[PDB]
């Protein structure tokens, strides 16, 4: 059934304060190992 | 750096004392304000030797050239990153 009348983006009515950061915490496992500069910080 | 361009001949400082009436800097050195301008070191040395002034010479201290890189402020692995800008 083709519909061009209803706004399908109703999910952002259900976003809380920590939604972005919990999505980041969920995506923390799918990611490649970060590159390293060879030192702990530019002050090390 | 326009005051580093020429050589200067001055003399040793002598005693400046307090005027008893006003507290002014009394001097007895006639050569306390004598500063001579020379283009090269050798002209000043020749003028000192011509007048019988015993002299000491300090060599011209130019700053050595630097290595400046604006991208060095934002390096990947070097300590030369700026922590802020």
């Amino acid at each position: 059934p083709f519909d061009n009348t209803t706004y399908k983006n109703l999910q952002h009515h259900d976003y809380s304060t920590y939604t972005f950061l919990d999505l980041n915490l969920d995506l923390s496992k799918f990611r490649m190992p970060q590159p390293s500069s060879g030192r702990e910080s530019p002050r090390h | 750096v326009n005051n580093t361009k020429k050589w200067k001949m001055e003399f040793d400082t002598r005693e400046r004392w307090e005027n008893p009436l006003m507290g002014w800097a009394s001097t007895a050195d006639p050569l306390s304000n004598l500063v001579l301008t020379f283009s090269t070191k050798e002209d000043a040395i020749a003028f000192a030797e011509k007048n019988g002034w015993s002299y000491d010479v300090e060599e011209r201290k130019v700053p050595k050239p630097k290595s400046k890189s604006y991208g060095a402020n934002f390096s990947w692995n070097k300590r030369t990153r700026v922590s802020t800008k």
